[PDB]
């Protein structure tokens, strides 16, 4: 029953300051890396930063200058402050629970994000690169879909996760560790790969399995996503 | 006996609970001063939702941290822990490390040089059989380490309720370089951990550990040792124990009863700003060695 309430002013003029807050329930505020993620038109999914109950932070080098995060551990809340706003910052911002598990691999954290928050649209107006193929699959029910995710450099261990984003919804975790089904995930979703080459296989498609699928690496910070693969009917 | 590892033993974090790693209930230890505590007394009771996996993350990046782990005992409350189990049974001398998604038994003393494991916890034995185990981490760790304990109650059944599986994962990050003090030697681990080494056959320079406010000192005592006045009966050359001489200092392994490493450490408080020049001695059986401690010279 992990819920993530999210709120903050969404309609801002340029150069103003964005302020979002997220409140956690059903989970221990200690023991996870509370992260912020935005989905912009064109740019795609982008990891902003993370913060734990002790106040330690990790920010994306691209947004590092303008991003500030805080925690109010008594109330189980954590907050984002993006500054010097521009139109490129218009996007859907997600509160997210990062697993935050420790690993002896340096620069790596077992940090797939699940569950995501509902999302907040912010409108401004008055590294390891993962390349997914194809960009779009057009298939009918009962057929097998095979998706690819290729990294610019080797992903240490198998520190890769896959996400499903049904239309109008936040992403939900499908696979972690490249090939481990998450809780409540049907067996028709299979993950495979290691190193630089990974695939997600949907064996027998069903009408709701037609969504956008993303890969994410957590082997080298900043955590990065693929551009997405859209699965549609034919 | 206490330090006997089974090389064939294998388990997984989830054990036989069917819970995937994304569904663990992770939380942090209750940290107070330099004591990190993972208490499972209230966490593993049989629940409707069980079996749940409850992982307590112990993250250490500072020296001389003491880790306490409380695992409720069978019969402490009737029925609720009737089939409880803990792993390794020889904890804390034996811990679990992750090798290929698998957990296998490893000696904690070989994972971390200098680690203090006392024989007693609160004048009860230092074993999960008494419900509690403790160990103090050293003032220096060079390589990152991750070891686990298990306190599993998922096999306990009460009507339609089942207990939870408890995991403690201790994560030690590197900290420190060398310990201000002396190692009386006869591995490279013994030679690289202390600032001064003292060889038995031909020594020129006696032990001279030079401390300042906030610093950590230590002594690796000779394997063959009769007695030592060091840190309990000290001689100022300017209330004879170092505790009485330096209010609120702390000495680790006062009783020299910790296994493996015949070491005691000292912590000078940052508050202490006065100057002090002390002497103690170490007696062998077969000669004796002189120890000179200066604080804030």
């Amino acid at each position: 029953q992990v819920q993530l309430q999210q709120w903050g002013a969404g309609l801002l003029k340029p150069s103003e300051t964005l302020s979002l807050t997220c409140a956690v329930s059903g989970a221990s505020f200690s023991g996870y890396s509370w992260t912020w993620i935005r989905q912009s038109p064109g740019k795609g999914l982008e990891w902003i930063g993370e913060i734990d109950y002790r106040g330690s932070t990790n920010y994306n080098p691209s947004l590092k200058s303008r991003v500030t995060m805080s925690v109010d551990t008594p109330k189980n809340q954590f907050s984002l402050n993006l500054t010097s706003l521009t139109a490129a910052d218009t996007a859907i911002y997600y509160c997210a629970k990062g697993y935050g598990g420790v690993t002896l691999v340096r620069g790596a954290k077992i940090n797939w994000f699940d569950p995501w928050g509902q999302g907040t649209l912010v409108t401004v107006s008055s590294e390891i690169v993962l390349t997914q193929s194809p960009g779009t699959l057009s298939l009918s029910p009962g057929e097998r879909a095979t998706l690819s995710c290729r990294a610019s450099q080797s992903v240490t261990s198998r520190y890769l996760a896959w996400y499903q984003q049904k239309p109008g919804q936040a992403p939900r975790l499908l696979i972690f560790g490249a090939s481990s089904r998450a809780t409540g995930i049907p067996d028709r979703f299979s993950g495979s790969g290691s190193g630089t080459d990974f695939t997600l296989t949907i064996s027998r498609l069903e009408p709701e399995d037609f969504a956008v699928y993303f890969c994410q690496q957590y082997a080298k910070s900043p955590w990065t996503f693929g551009q997405g693969t859209k699965v549609e009917i034919k | 006996e206490l330090d006997k590892i089974d090389l064939s033993y294998e388990t997984t974090e989830s054990g036989d609970t069917a819970v995937s790693e994304d569904s663990y209930d992770k939380y942090a230890s209750n940290n107070t001063n330099k004591e990190y505590v993972c208490d499972f007394t209230d966490q593993l009771k049989p629940t409707e939702s069980g079996p749940k996996v409850k992982k307590c993350e112990v993250k250490v990046n500072e020296p001389l941290i003491k880790v306490k782990i409380i695992c409720p005992l069978k019969g402490s409350v009737e029925k609720l822990y009737d089939n409880i189990e803990y792993v390794p049974k020889k904890s804390p001398y034996v811990v679990l490390t992750k090798e290929e998604t698998k957990l296998k038994e490893k000696l904690l003393s070989k994972l971390i040089y200098g680690l203090l494991i006392s024989p007693t916890v609160n004048e009860k034995e230092n074993n999960f059989k008494e419900g509690v185990i403790e160990f103090t981490l050293p003032p220096v760790v060079h390589k990152a380490t991750v070891f686990y304990f298990i306190c599993d109650n998922s096999k306990t059944e009460d009507d339609n309720k089942k207990g939870n599986r408890g995991i403690v994962e201790v994560y030690v990050e590197p900290y420190g370089n060398k310990i201000n003090g002396c190692a009386f030697l006869d591995k490279i681990k013994m030679k690289t951990f202390f600032t001064q080494n003292i060889y038995k056959k031909n020594n020129i320079y006696p032990c001279y550990m030079k401390l300042y406010s906030g610093d950590i000192g230590g002594i690796l005592f000779p394997k063959n040792i009769k007695s030592t006045t060091c840190f309990e009966e000290m001689i100022p050359y300017n209330n004879k124990s170092l505790g009485n001489l330096v209010n609120n200092s702390v000495v680790y392994n006062k009783e020299m009863n910790a296994k493996y490493f015949n070491v005691q450490y000292v912590h000078i408080p940052t508050s202490y700003k006065d100057t002090l020049n002390l002497f103690c001695s170490i007696i062998l059986k077969e000669t004796s060695y002189l120890v000179y401690v200066s604080i804030n010279e």
